[PDB]
């Protein structure tokens, strides 16, 4: 059977990579 | 400055206000614990939200937009404070500014708000955010727009694709065509967040996986799968990995696009997270049809999985065991005994010293179905001796007195093949 990402992330988290959620502006 | 001096100036009230709000922005950009909570407690957010509206005074717009962007980068409650002050429609209005740096700041802030979670994401969508954001990208040449500007729009777009419940189908359908274009633009950071957006959309029911795959993106996804920039490979492999959890026809599109030729580098990639997710995706390809298993065989990937099973961090060894049990459950007799010629037996037998009840059973299922293939060819006696000589029989012998379900599975191998 195929196993979807939730089961993989549930097996392996914390630490599974993801994109940035929030960014603080220090620049400009 | 102190917060108190800022309050005298915001409430002095126009030339004085900009310096104090400007002073607030500098304070909120400070490295260590900008004092977000006190600015909210002082009641300054309603003025900042008020500040987004001085179409006359662009300077107070930009500063308040910056200060608010940086309040919304904090906790969910701090983000809540910004929304509760009315910032969403004010920011949406600001996307149309003739000043590019102000339009971007509204884009950035909206990205922070949507990134907090599914409720704020859908509320931002309900306010009509998608159309003016996409309207900004409706240029013949995406290289026309400033590079830093484009990066935020892509990032902001990706947070709108993210996260129980999923985004409304209409929003994903409406944003997606601009997403495919961005997936081909030549900037490394834009590509990464394009893959991220695509990676989000492919995690779910097969109807969502199906949707991205129609747009012809899988050949390009396999291309980024082979990029040298780790920030690109990471989301590309996640997106490909999700697609191969689907049905047999979607899985055929990834193989046919050439994805498997990249996996020799990926399954030896020194970046821990890359090697494990490549092993997991292999576990879902080896859960497929027999003609797809022989194609892993044809691409030479069995030696690479024996290698990961032999030596890798422990979590991947468990991922490879699933790839192997899946292979032995669906493969032809010849493909499974080919595993034996490639050296599958020793790293499997070595891994059975582990005490986790769960993986012991995964390994034992692979061994029994493999013996049954040996039964059909008449080679069981060669294999029984092979398992014994690398120390596997002692371990198997020892699992009868070690979860009881593991123990009864181990005895069965003993009664049938080692008596």
């Amino acid at each position: 059977a195929k196993k979807k990402l939730r089961e993989y992330q549930q097996r392996n988290s914390p630490g599974v990579p993801t994109g940035a959620k929030k960014k603080k502006k220090i620049k400009n | 400055w102190s917060v108190e001096d800022i309050v005298k100036g915001i409430n002095s009230n126009l030339e004085s206000q900009l310096q104090a709000t400007q002073a607030a922005r500098k304070l909120l950009s400070r490295e260590k614990q900008p004092p977000i909570d006190n600015i909210i407690r002082a009641g300054l957010i309603p003025k900042f939200v008020s500040f987004l509206g001085k179409t006359d005074c662009s300077p107070i717009q930009f500063e308040s937009a910056w200060a608010l962007t940086n309040i919304a980068s904090g906790t969910s409650e701090q983000t809540k404070a910004v929304v509760d002050g009315g910032a969403i429609p004010a920011f949406i209005s600001l996307l149309a500014s003739p000043h590019a740096h102000i339009s971007e700041q509204a884009v950035w802030a909206l990205g922070n708000i949507a990134g907090d979670g599914s409720a704020f994401r859908d509320l931002v969508i309900k306010h009509g955010a998608i159309d003016p954001l996409l309207a900004l990208l409706a240029v013949p040449d995406l290289s026309t727009l400033a590079c830093g500007y484009l990066r935020n729009l892509t990032w902001t777009l990706s947070n709108l694709c993210r996260n129980n419940p999923a985004p409304p189908l209409d929003a994903v359908e409406q944003i997606l065509p601009t997403l495919v274009r961005l997936l081909h633009h030549n900037d490394p950071e834009v590509l990464a967040d394009s893959c991220w957006a695509i990676s989000y959309l492919t995690d779910g029911p097969n109807e969502r996986i199906e949707m991205v795959v129609k747009k012809g993106v899988v050949p390009q996804l396999v291309k980024l799968l082979g990029a040298t920039e780790l920030p690109i490979v990471t989301p590309a492999l996640r997106a490909i990995g999700n697609i191969v959890t689907g049905t047999d026809e979607q899985t055929q599109k990834v193989i046919d696009a050439g994805a498997l030729a990249v996996f020799p580098s990926l399954l030896t990639n020194p970046k821990t997270n890359i090697q494990k997710e490549a092993t997991w995706t292999m576990s879902n390809i080896t859960a497929g049809r027999q003609d797809q298993i022989q194609q892993v065989v044809n691409h030479g990937l069995v030696p690479f999985l024996v290698g990961v099973l032999s030596k890798a961090d422990f979590k991947t060894q468990k991922e490879a065991a699933w790839a192997i049990t899946n292979y032995t459950s669906g493969g032809t007799v010849e493909q499974i005994v080919y595993l034996v010629h490639c050296g599958i037996i020793e790293p499997l037998m070595n891994l059975l010293s582990a005490k986790d009840t769960k993986i012991i059973q995964v390994i034992l299922d692979a061994i029994s179905n493999i013996f049954q293939a040996a039964e059909k060819l008449g080679e069981t006696e060669k294999l029984s001796i092979m398992i014994e000589e690398c120390g596997g029989l002692d371990k198997i012998e020892a699992l009868q007195r070690h979860n009881e379900s593991v123990y009864k599975a181990s005895l069965n191998l003993i009664e049938k093949y080692f008596s």
